[PDB]
RNA sequence: CCCGAACGGAAACAUCUUAGUAGGGGGAGGAAAAGAAAUCAAUUGAGAUCCCCUGAGUAGGGGCGACCGAAAGGGGGACAGC
RNA sequence: UACGGGGGCUAAAUCCUGGCCACUGGUGGUUGGUUAAAUCCGGGUUCAACCGGGCGAAGCCCCACCGAAGGCCGGGGGU
RNA sequence: CCGCAGCCUGGCGUUGUCCCUCGGGCGUUUAUGCGUAGAGUAGGUGGGAGGGGUCGAACCUGUCCUUUCGGGGGCAGGGGACCCGAAAGUGAAACACCACCCAUGGACGCUCGAGGGACUAACCUCUCGAAAGAGAGGAACAACGUCAGGUGGGCGGUUCGGCUGGGGCGGCACUCCCGCGAAAAGAUAACACGGGAGCCCAAAGGUCGGCUCAGGCGGUACAGAACGCCGCCGUAGAGCGCAAGGGCAAAAGCCGGCCUGACGUGACCCUUCCAAGUACGGGGUCACGACGCGAAAGCGGGGCCUAGCGAACGCUCGUGCCCCCA
RNA sequence: GCCCGGAUCCGGGCACCA
């Protein structure tokens, strides 16, 4: 629940050194949730959702996905950070840390329809109360267009908090980007439910920076 | 006496056999603004005997115990008839 | 104009009815009191108060029991206004 | 104006007035539970009625004392 | 069974001035965190393998506070500059920095309360004064008004069932079911006799198939009157939830398979209740709609039949619509 | 029907006009 306008002024904070610093790296804009009055029990904090984010900041995540022999050469056109083949993903048995790392720091874990119920065994436990949901894939040849989807989305869940935090952008974009950059997570929670009341502040910063003002 | 939570009977919505889920009947609020306890009020203000009959002697011990069957398709209730029995087990 | 029962009936009886009656206290007159819409009713109408025939045992109140109970409107009598 | 006013029981004098505080009653106390109206908070209602929550006195639950307070003063088994 | 006084206690009013403390909140302010596996304090969700580095680091030596003295958190100097892993473990890892949460304490401005203290001018008590007025003591309590809870035969209104070899005590022949009384149609009384019900069962209900029970006889290790097996007889001498009476054998009993007709709506008839009025309750026969079981005809709105149950008003639930005003 | 405490049941104090 946020103005038209509201979020270029969101983002005219985040840009402006009025709530930033300027180190050796390019800022990154992060979202924090802050409400009041929701319990775990009455089972309206689903949020499981992903968000198709038109604008893509400069800087790409940790994007893993777990291809087949029928499209062993789209995937690589997208750069993802790490990717590990269905023919040898068997191979982790035993190893745990390995399991955990790579699969905390990336934002998913796309595995095939066809080893759709080998992706509950292995990384079930492991991730278990950290909540990575491993999305099917098109079987069709085309899947660069499928990641580009997953380069810049984040995956959302909460178990027990009512907050979540997650990447919306940066400051490569331009001051009206973040209209387009949120629209999608507005769109989205708007499409989903409705709890505008509980909301009390929200605060758009950046990487470095501090609790800024939201109108509302 | 066990009964079970799951029963096939007559949906009249529906016009045919459907599932149907089993509960006991349990009533609601008294809800002040209903006519009869507008009415009671209205009789207990100022000065007078006990205003109305209250029960004292009771020969009953065991209640009619009342089905509730949900029609699982479009939420259909249909109400039977209570039958004198001690505590209905409607554990499957 | 204020204060204010019980007997009886409900086939018992306490809410109820009897009844604002009986009774008590204060204040007048040849009559008193009321009286000139912060009223009624309904497609934009009537036009101060009082009394009679009605509306009508209707609306409505009630251990929804025994029982209790209007007003507007219609027809008349007089029909002023400051 | 306590050597008093008020309220009980017994019934001159002599010799005495035993055991029991479980019940009822009276008095006092309290970790604690419950506890009305009013006020306060949340929901609801373009406002209310209406739903909840908190705070919650005396009393009651709980503890102790009192028989010249009402009173009560058995049975069974063994040596 | 109920009321009403009196009494006790709380809110509001009469009711005012100064404080202090505490507990809530609102916009801020901040610094503090060991179930186990391990370089070791993973409390959790993410950006984030880079973050700090004359844009002054890792390291010895002490003052100091603290803790499950585990151990971390802050001090300037001596050091003029270094460490975490992308690497090893964890149902959940990076003291790589930054955010919010759970959770400690304090402070700013505002609000709300709750408690304690003081004061005097309301109010009260006394004294002097013919009055007017003056003085002393208490004091925002008491007292009074109003509302709320408790207590309350102090006082008022009432109710104190019936049948019945008089009434009482007893019993219930006070609602319902079976036999007998009862006189071979129907109806029929006794504080007559012999007894029961106020429920139990998701199967002990529906259907289809197979089978035959109690008891006895002959032959078999433990084997026995009574275990299993092989034969002969057996009109019921068994079983059928529960009283009594009736009914039942390729079953109405016993053992299995599949099921939920213990179904939605709407009628008529019998009995209670003879001919001859009459509430509930119970039962029987169906129509429409839909099922179950059967090869099928068909059987099935509970239990083999006769007991196991309750008006108006009020509340509540189910189900589709109707109404709310000069 | 409540609160609360105790092992769905029990106890205590209040709710409850067919």
């Amino acid at each position: 629940l946020a103005d038209k306008e509201s979020l270029i002024e969101a983002l005219k904070l985040a840009l402006s050194t009025e709530y930033n610093v300027k180190r050796n790296f390019t800022q990154s804009v992060e979202i924090i949730l802050t409400f009041k009055g929701i319990d775990m029990k009455k089972g309206d904090l689903k949020l499981r959702e992903i968000v198709p984010l038109p604008k893509q900041p400069s800087k790409a995540k940790r994007v893993l996905v777990v291809p087949s022999f029928e499209q062993l050469e789209y995937a690589k056109k997208a750069s993802p950070n790490v990717v590990i083949t269905r023919e040898e993903l068997q191979k982790l048995q035993g190893q745990k840390r390995p399991v955990k790392k790579l699969a905390r720091q990336n934002e998913w874990f796309l595995i095939n329809q066809e080893s759709m119920a080998l992706a509950g065994r292995i990384l079930g436990p492991a991730l278990g109360p950290r909540g990575k949901f491993p999305t099917p894939l098109p079987n069709t040849a085309d899947i660069s267009e499928y990641i580009n989807r997953f380069k810049r989305s984040v995956l959302v869940k909460t178990k027990d908090q009512p907050q979540v935090q997650v990447f919306i952008g940066t400051e490569d974009m331009k001051p009206e980007d973040l209209a387009e950059n949120a629209i999608a997570v507005l769109n989205a929670i708007e499409n989903k439910a409705k709890v505008e009341t509980n909301l009390r502040n929200i605060y758009v910063k950046t990487t470095m920076g501090k609790a800024v003002k939201v109108k509302r | 006496m066990k009964v079970p939570k799951v029963i096939k009977t007559y949906c009249p919505k529906c016009k045919t056999h459907t599932e149907h889920s089993v509960s006991l009947y349990k009533g609601g609020k008294r809800r002040s603004l209903a006519e009869g306890q507008r009415r009671y009020e209205r009789k207990n203000v100022g000065y007078g005997s006990k205003r109305k009959p209250e029960q004292k002697r009771f020969a009953k011990t065991t209640k009619k115990q009342t089905l509730v069957l949900k029609c699982q398709k479009c939420s259909y209730t249909i109400v039977k008839e209570g039958m004198r029995l001690k505590k209905l087990e409607l554990v499957e």
